[PDB]
């Protein structure tokens, strides 16, 4: 851990992704796959298991499985600070539904009716259900305060 | 000495590794200007994390004349600006920050600092209230806008504070900062509480760099240079070099020094 | 005075192989999303072998066999507890009968995989934690073939 | 508590740096000019507190200019501060085969030994070292605490000798004064303040002297108090003192005693 | 604070702080070389000679022969802002070196070849006329 | 003089200067040159002044002229001890106190009243007797 903590810290150092560019390749390969509750292969995916997929594939980024979990990895994000790559969640039969803010108040997810798609947050049913955001892509600092 | 002390923080043998080797890369020809670009931001960082800010600055410059998209680069410029005492020019960096990239939240924070230096409180004060309001329960954030409406009115700074403290979940541990600031403890209460959090010396420099700055500004508030100034120098004794209070005890002791002449 | 506690041969060594994750890194830039192919050694499509030879190959000068067989019978072998980054990482697949991937650290690795293509995945995927069957260390300290 | 403010990286330091890499990055410097850089950059770097990054400059140069008394010198203080002791005292013969003329060896040797343990031979090279320079109140100051091992009464008596036997004009014998008993640990700080100047002067001085005084309270079991004063002599950052080095190595000892 | 100085102040010393080595690299080439009136060779040299051949060597800087013509270049400079690498004139003909800080200066002298002086010699200090700062 | 003090720095660390063949520069070009009573030229020089110019010249290193403030400059050296480029030092007679430079192997080089600029040894008896003090004036602070 102690040369593989030096060689995680330089390859988050040296690459600069795009990050977008990143998450419509994903896209564009998973466009329109099918709901399957706890499925996580291309005959059927939910939408946790869409990004756990996608910040691996995509950025080489370990998230949990749980929604749950996942609603509580990297920092929060308030509205106005929103940027491509983070975590967006929704109270919504879960009680809690996760995609990925793409930028244009879009975001990417696996849905229940129409699988893996592209919303805009201003739909109506997802602006009513807007619960909060996280930020899990994050340069990760030298010395922390208390 | 009968106090609270840590072994000041040593150049660790990453930051050694890792800039042995960005040197070796940055000697080579096999570079993008983009990845270029990169690696002088990212030896920049570390450089400003061994408090070589010159180097650092350095490199941050020569990274933005490649590549002039990096708000992170405008962000370090104006910090160090504001170390240099040059608010004007510090205001106009983070100016720049927020066109390139309206979301890098921090630019608020440190240009409501520069303000604050710049004896601009106001102003101030309207950029660290927006940073407050994007997480209310970093206690740090609450600190820095106490300090920016104190000079306005001390009595409504505090009782707002004490709001914040109250609306706040109270978890980390800066809150007992603000908790001797109300008066809810004692500073010989803070002094054990911080030694109950802080595990081995990391910890414990970190707790002290961020700590004895602020004991520092309460006893300037109070008129005491002496006890201040003892306070900045074991604040800075830490090495935690990229602490915003790190940065700025060496500010509020070069404004001391500067006032003890003649 | 704790870097200090490293000798200058041990600092050598770490800024020799401290951007080796990075350079794997790299090739997965470039070769994401690239088909399986089998038999196959080109951005048309590439099979795991392939892939771990040219990986190897571009990024630190070090020849490895074509096949998955002859790879597996090089270097030295890993317990799971001791997996480095530049490890390879050995499955039964039961498609040939053998499949190979290169351990990046945090329970991941790299591959050319028969479903997806060349992506990153976890050791702990049901999937291949039923399957991993041992892991070779084919790189050396020095960038060197690993003795056996 | 006396404090100056931790000394910072100068402009002259990191101008020097920026422009020293430009050009150990040129292709155009014989072997010899390459090594005598590294081994000034190496210097730079150490008094910086970078002695990782020295220690890997100072060790290349070694390897294109073999003949090199200066190199060694440093590499064997580092095995000294990574409690490498018999290495080191190899590193430190290297210097005088080389080199026999080589003063500072016979001191650095001389720590070595003390830390070491090897009090004989200590007294050896630390007794070698004074007599160059009677003068220099830090060569009886180690002196001093190399025979205080074996017989502190003794170690006191020849130090007051080494007192009177010298101009008495370097700042560092008020340290000596009060290793002997002859001012208060109050008096020796009133004086340390009387004869600083600016920060920096003050900085060396409460390097050297919370060392001394670290070393003091040790000798009486007071370890609360040595692991403070070691401490704030650590705070100073005056990164090349031997008083800094060998600082941060008491505390590494006493922090293994304490944390077990 | 290091952070005074501009990042310009510093890309400024950086450029500028091997410039007195330099002239030292010239100098231990060159250091202890005859006078002779219109020698630009290593067998003998005079003063002009030797100043046009440091600023062609080390700073790719083409001087004119002429100690005349070398008053006639940069700008003018006085004793209060002398730089490492300023032209320093005496009536001597007159008489060209190079400044190199603190008071000292590198030149073929007629009677002990290329040398060092302090210009506070007596000789040299009555004989001071004016300086050219000549490096960009 | 921010930048001339780093100038300063850079020329000393960079330079890695031959003392002894300096010295024996210096010597080739002033051997034979006459004793003049405070002189500082190769038509007469006398002992502080040669070394003057010789550590002026061949080290940029500035000394004063009067031979008393030249035995305070740098710190004092035990005779055992003796380094290239030491000033050797020795007790007035008629031409005042005695100043030269050590270039090793017991041998001196000074300007003498009786045969100019010359290598003597400090074995030779008269200045055995005379032998006084030496002085290294050569190469963060303790205090």
């Amino acid at each position: 851990s102690s040369l593989q903590a030096s060689q995680d810290e330089f390859e988050n150092l040296v690459r600069n992704v795009d990050v977008k560019s990143r998450i419509m390749d994903q896209y564009a390969d998973w466009k329109g796959v099918r709901y399957r509750l706890g499925g996580s292969t291309k005959k059927g995916i939910d939408c946790s298991g869409f990004v756990q997929r996608t910040f691996r594939e995509q950025f080489g980024l370990e998230l949990p499985r749980s929604t749950y979990e996942q609603q509580e990895m990297g920092k929060s994000v308030s509205r106005s600070n929103l940027r491509t790559g983070d975590l967006v969640l929704f109270r919504a039969s879960t009680g809690r539904h996760v995609g990925i803010y793409i930028g244009n108040n879009q975001f990417v997810h696996a849905s229940t009716s129409s699988g893996v798609i592209i919303s805009s947050m201003n739909e109506p049913y997802w602006k009513k259900r807007y619960n909060e955001a996280r930020r899990v892509l994050s340069r990760s600092h030298h010395h922390h305060h208390h | 000495k009968s106090e609270v002390l840590a072994v000041p923080l040593q150049p660790t043998l990453q930051q050694e590794v890792i800039l042995a080797r960005m040197e070796q890369i940055l000697a080579s020809r096999a570079l993008t200007d983009d990845e270029r670009a990169q690696l002088l931001y990212e030896r920049g960082v570390l450089y400003d994390s061994l408090g070589l800010r010159a180097l650092a600055r350095n490199d941050f410059s020569q990274a933005l004349a490649i590549r002039p998209d990096m708000p992170e680069v405008f962000n370090y410029l104006g910090i160090y600006l504001t170390q240099a005492g040059n608010f004007d020019a510090a205001y106009e960096a983070f100016d720049s920050v927020l066109e390139l990239d309206p979301t890098y939240n921090y630019a608020h924070l440190n240009r409501g600092i520069a303000l604050y230096y710049g004896g601009r409180d106001k102003l101030a004060q309207d950029d660290l209230l927006a940073f407050y309001q994007d997480d209310p329960n970093d206690p740090f954030r609450s600190l820095w806008l106490y300090l920016a409406e104190q000079k306005l009115d001390e009595k409504q700074a505090k009782e707002v504070l004490k709001q914040h403290f109250e609306k706040s979940d109270k978890e980390q541990w800066g809150w007992n900062i603000v908790e001797f600031y109300l008066g809810n403890i004692s500073e010989q209460t803070l002094m054990e509480r911080l030694k109950a959090d802080a595990t081995d010396n990391t910890s414990l420099a970190e707790h002290l760099s961020e700590t004895n700055f602020y004991l520092g500004k309460y006893y300037l508030s109070l008129g005491d240079l002496d006890s201040a100034t003892a306070l900045f120098k074991l604040a800075v004794a830490n090495n935690v070099h990229n602490f915003v209070e790190h940065r700025y005890a060496l500010l509020e002791l070069s404004l001391l020094g500067q006032d003890q002449d003649d």
